[PDB]
């Protein structure tokens, strides 16, 4: 109970560590999402997340949605964030103008 | 004023992967001209295309001015 | 040729190692006395990696085309157009790496990189051949 | 064993680049004074084993292979397996064998294609950057593929040559006449898989046309 | 040492590498005859020591100075590159901005670098060091060719102005051509005080 | 080296063609500085402007003086690989005796 | 933006992580992550096709709604990482 | 070793890496003692040596040799005029860059904001911009610093060139 | 070919690697006769 002890701080201690990580990984990719409206550091925040937590930060097998997130962020990020920014501005198309006379 | 400003960054970041990232553009740039070249003795017909007589004074000045700031 | 790539223009991290068992072994050297098919080194330096030259070169200038009759920016003109200084800057690149001194330097690499030229005096030719002509 | 104590290991301090002084292409390749060595020992042992019975760089080759390969009493179907087993699954285990140990030790495939560095950046980073690796680990390949062809050149003599004790010699010279068929395949391969990207060939699947 | 033709030299590549191929040599000569084995072939290396020695770095000078000569040909088609001065007027004021034409620092340059490199062949005798002692090379030795070394120097400033003094005159006519041939003069202006 | 030559006689101008800055202060970078200041020589055009001290290292790998690939593969192959190889012989000697 | 980010993970993982003891720390690992009463719900995320109406925009959000819930939930097994600084407490009482 | 009982109990799933393992135990007490026991063997794999600060402080130590130093010479070696899959190492295993440059590094966003401002030729804004992050460089200059530097002057010829063509 | 000196271009040379890009042409090497020669070599390449 000395090593249920040292073994309960010890295994506490490691999934705490591991938790730090994937908490980590996760608030970055909160703070990729949180970008609504910017365009601009989406692509490059959001790239450099990708090279992480997919790739070799986090590449033990480890969680679900870290794996199915950071797998998917592909078409959804790149896709959905791309097509974004190209119908904005055919908002700005529409807008632009009917103030021609 | 800033009629390009978005025009400019969106051709910023998605020309970090251009440019069918930016081809979409002369699509819409095509269609919501052919509504803005139109009508009015209807003008979205100059790609090889009565309403003659739906035209005046005031629509000639219309007419034109709309178009002349069009160009611009 | 779809550039999936034969190999590259990045056998000089690999073929000079490789031509080591090309010459401790000598392709074919031992080898030990019957019909072996010997070199093999070249035999793909004869016919891949030359063709490989060949047509690399050839998608290289399909990196200059650029689709444009013409457009430039030509600090002292107009220069017309990016494919001039584009070919101008694929010739400089290439005329660094695939040879500087020795003049062969080549089998026909030299000739190679001469038929590069003559691509694009038929490509620039092309756009006389097209716009005068 | 004896065989390319290795360039590039390490630095001749500081004396970096040329590649270093070791190589390029300092590392001569003439025909190479290390091919004198290689082509001296097996030479060495090869005839001069022949010529005994008509660490000395590299006696575990001639001793191993010696005193292993003389004291089978069966040897004729087990000279086939060897060179049944070996020639197949062992070039692909070993032209395998390394690219995975590179492909998963320090990789980062990270300079993920090029990273699109045109076009034509043909191999640009050496100058010493990521293609440190790559040089270490073909070179890793073709020195061991070339220790090993000369050893299979080394029992297609060593008991062949002649029959130390069969006759029948002609099992490990069809494993160096389709011996070195297999091998010299097994590189060509090798070669029109260095595609360019570091192209890391440890998929497997084949699809027809319908998926 | 050159090794081929052109660099050695202007291309600071005896510059850098002369001592190496240098300092391995003499390590390995004062270790070689450190055994004091036996006697009368300690003078051979006391002969061959100083003979590499001194005409390696007679080659070096040799190289700097036949190089040197050729610096500011080719060099300066540039424009105020480098810097800036200080220097006060007759009545103190603020008077430069003198500036730039860089052909003055580097050539303020590649005398210094070769002053580092003959304090490492003049100084070279220091650091090896050991008993018994064969001290084969004396730490501060040659005085006469210390002497020789100054002349060879002022030979080379010497021949810097005069690099400067073709280079200005003709090759050709523009230092731009008059288009500041006063860059010219401004260069000079620095080396009074470079 | 060269057969067919820039005739005559084939010098890289190399005091520029690597020293216009170069090796220059990167061989001289355990060269300069040392007290080798600048006095506003950020160069105020465009380029050669880092120029602060220690290190803000660039730091050359240098290719050689600059235009030698060969002549850096002659000095450093011959007089190094050589001088090297002397050096093992004197070791080997050095026990030996 | 409490412990009812991990409700029944006060039993469905702090007993596990109490007597559990963290049984095997794999499940700590993967099953935490799997993160009964957290990310057991792991379904259906999705960004939503079809077309924009539906939904491809509240689902994008909900395919990271995991860093809303599993990691304010990860961050509330964050703060149960300080219980399990609490159970390092108890643990450097006992030790 | 999976723990695929939930398919057949007395069943092992021990997928080792190009493999897979049926090694069916014929009682389940076994499988759940065996599985159970290799989670035990997970208290010594999971708790012994899975990593507990092997793969921590290998990534400490390894990761250390980031871009171009560790491991400094050098003869060989530069990084002056390049990014060259430029190491983001405040969004790497940093996150705590210090202040100087974790301030400076969102103004390296500032730069980036910047690009985006001369991205719609208001030159202006972002040069101004560039202006204080000349002011706060200049004064607080502890590595990196430099080549995020390096980033600055290239885009100061960037708006050198863009003026001087706009003008 | 001249290359010569440049510096131009891009990245101020952005090539410069360049062991013939993949060669040493590196015959046997073991063949150092070197024929004095010639022009460099007109033979029809300073017709092409």
């Amino acid at each position: 109970v000395n090593n249920k002890k040292i073994s309960l701080k010890i295994s506490e201690a490691t999934i705490l560590i591991t938790k730090v990580v994937r908490i980590l990984e996760l608030s970055s990719k909160c703070q990729e999402l949180i970008t609504e409206r910017k365009f601009f550091k989406v692509l490059q925040n959001l790239d450099s997340l990708e090279k992480l937590y997919l790739q070799e930060f986090k590449n033990y097998n480890f969680q679900f949605l870290i794996e199915i997130y950071n797998s998917i962020p592909f078409l959804q990020k790149v896709t959905k964030d791309e097509c974004i920014n190209l119908i904005r501005n055919s908002l700005n198309l529409n807008l632009g103008k009917n103030l021609i006379k | 004023e800033f009629f390009q400003l978005d025009d400019f960054h969106d051709s910023i970041m998605i020309f970090q992967n251009l440019n069918e990232l930016s081809v979409l553009s002369g699509e819409f740039n095509k269609e919501y001209e052919l509504r803005k070249t139109k009508l009015m003795y209807p003008l979205i017909w100059k790609k090889n295309k009565f309403t003659q007589s739906l035209s005046l004074h005031f629509l000639q000045d219309y007419f034109l001015k709309i178009l002349g700031f069009l160009l611009y | 040729v779809p550039p999936s790539v034969f190999n590259m223009k990045v056998i000089l991290d690999p073929f000079l190692l490789f031509t080591q068992s090309t010459s401790t072994i000598v392709p074919s050297v031992l080898t030990q006395n019957t019909i072996s098919s010997l070199t093999f080194f070249d035999d793909y330096m004869n016919k891949s990696f030359l063709p490989k030259i060949q047509m690399t070169m050839d998608y290289l200038f399909t990196v200059e085309v650029e689709s444009n009759n013409p457009y430039a920016l030509e600090l002292s003109d107009e220069n017309h157009n990016i494919f001039k200084t584009a070919l101008d800057f694929q010739r400089l690149f290439y005329n660094l790496l695939n040879v500087f001194n020795t003049a062969n330097t080549f089998r026909e690499k030299i000739s190679y990189c001469i038929l590069d030229l003559l691509n694009h005096f038929y490509n620039y030719y092309l756009g006389l051949f097209n716009s005068l002509i | 064993v004896t065989n390319n104590d290795i360039f590039k290991i390490i630095s001749i301090s500081h004396n970096g680049f040329t590649s270093l002084e070791n190589y390029l292409y300092n590392i001569v390749n003439i025909d190479i004074m290390e091919h004198s060595k290689t082509i001296n020992k097996n030479l060495e042992q090869f005839i001069h084993d022949q010529s005994l019975n008509k660490q000395e760089n590299e006696g575990f080759n001639r001793i191993g292979f010696l005193l292993k390969t003389i004291n089978n009493i069966n040897k004729l179907p087990v000279a086939f397996n060897i060179i049944t087993e070996r020639a197949k699954e062992e070039i692909h285990n070993i032209i395998v064998k390394s690219t995975e140990s590179i492909r998963s030790k320090h990789p980062s495939l990270l300079k993920m294609a090029t990273s699109l560095k045109n076009d034509n950046h043909f191999g640009l980073p050496v100058q010493d950057i990521l293609s440190i690796i790559l040089r270490e680990c073909f070179w890793e390949i073709f020195l061991k593929l070339l220790y090993a062809i000369q050893c299979h050149r080394a029992i297609f003599e060593m008991s062949n040559i002649l029959q130390p004790t069969s006759s029948a010699k002609p099992a490990f010279k069809f494993n160096k006449i389709w011996g070195k068929l297999l091998d010299e395949i097994e590189l060509l391969l090798v070669r029109y898989i260095n595609d360019p990207e570091l192209i890391s060939s440890n998929n497997g699947s084949i699809k027809p046309i319908n998926g | 040492d050159y090794g081929f033709i052109p660099p050695n030299c202007n291309g600071l590549s005896c510059l850098r590498y002369l001592p190496k191929i240098v300092e391995p040599i003499l390590k390995f000569s004062t270790e070689l005859a450190q055994l004091n084995i036996t006697t009368n072939g300690i003078t051979i290396c006391r002969n061959t020591l100083s003979t590499i020695i001194n005409r390696c770095v007679g080659a070096i000078s040799s190289t700097k100075l036949r190089d040197i000569s050729n610096f500011y040909q080719l060099e300066n088609w540039q424009v105020y590159e480098t810097v800036t001065f200080s220097s006060k007027s007759q009545d103190s004021s603020k008077n430069l901005t003198f500036e730039y034409g860089v052909t003055q620092f580097p050539e303020i340059v590649t005398s210094f670098q070769e002053v580092s490199i003959k304090t490492t062949r003049d100084l070279l005798f220091a650091y090896e060091k050991l008993p018994i002692i064969n001290g084969i090379s004396v730490v501060s030795y040659p005085s006469k060719q210390l002497l020789t070394g100054i002349e060879i120097q002022q030979i080379i400033s010497m021949e810097a102005v005069l690099e400067a003094i073709l280079k200005n005159a003709a090759k050709d006519k523009d230092n731009p051509r008059n288009s500041h041939t006063i860059l010219t003069l401004t260069n000079l202006q620095y080396f009074r005080e470079c | 080296n060269n057969t067919n030559q820039d005739k005559s006689q084939g010098c890289v101008e190399l005091s520029y063609y690597l020293k216009i800055n170069q090796l220059f202060q990167i061989i001289s970078d355990t060269g300069k500085d040392s007290e080798g200041l600048k006095s506003t020589v950020e160069p105020n055009k465009v380029n050669t402007i880092s120029g602060t001290s220690y290190l803000n290292l660039n730091c050359q790998p240098s290719s050689q003086g600059l235009t030698d690939s060969p002549t850096i593969i002659e000095m450093w192959l011959l007089i190094l690989k050589y001088i090297n190889d002397l050096w093992k012989i004197c070791d080997q000697f050095i026990e030996f005796w | 933006s409490l412990y009812e980010l991990d409700p029944k993970w006060k039993k469905l993982l702090k007993t596990d992580n109490f007597l559990g003891g963290l049984t095997v720390n794999e499940f700590v690992q993967e099953l935490s992550k799997d993160h009964r009463n957290d990310v057991l719900i792991d379904a259906n995320t999705k960004n939503l096709p079809t077309n924009e109406k539906d939904q491809d925009a509240i689902r994008e959000a909900i395919w990271k709604q995991l860093d809303p819930k599993p990691y304010i939930r990860t961050f509330e097994s964050t703060l149960k990482e300080l219980k399990n600084l609490n159970e390092e407490t108890l643990n450097k009482r006992q030790y | 070793v999976t723990q695929e009982e939930f398919s057949t109990k007395r069943l092992l799933f021990k997928f080792s890496n190009s493999n897979s393992s049926l090694y069916e135990c014929r009682d389940a007490d076994e499988c759940s003692r065996l599985l159970d026991v290799i989670r035990k063997a997970k208290d010594d794999l999971c708790d012994i040596f899975h990593v507990e600060e092997e793969n921590s402080k290998r990534i400490r130590e390894s990761f250390r040799y980031l871009q171009s130093t560790q491991q400094t010479p050098g003869r060989e070696n530069n990084r002056s005029p390049n990014k060259n899959k430029r190491r983001s190492m405040g969004g790497s295993i940093t996150p705590d860059m210090s202040s100087t440059a974790q301030r400076l590094k969102f103004l390296d966003e500032g730069v980036e904001e910047i690009d985006i401002e001369l991205a719609r030729l208001r030159f202006e804004s972002a040069v101004e911009t560039l202006l204080d992050i000349e002011s706060q460089l200049e004064d607080l200059s502890l590595m990196l610093l430099n080549l995020i530097s390096l980033k600055i002057e290239q885009r100061r010829e960037a708006i050198s060139s863009k003026l001087s063509q706009s003008i | 070919s001249q290359e010569p000196m440049l510096d131009a271009d891009r990245l101020r040379s952005s090539w410069t690697f360049s062991e013939s890009m993949d060669l040493n042409y590196s015959n046997p090497s073991s063949s150092p006769n070197s024929l004095g020669n010639l022009k460099i070599l007109l033979d029809d390449k300073a017709s092409k």
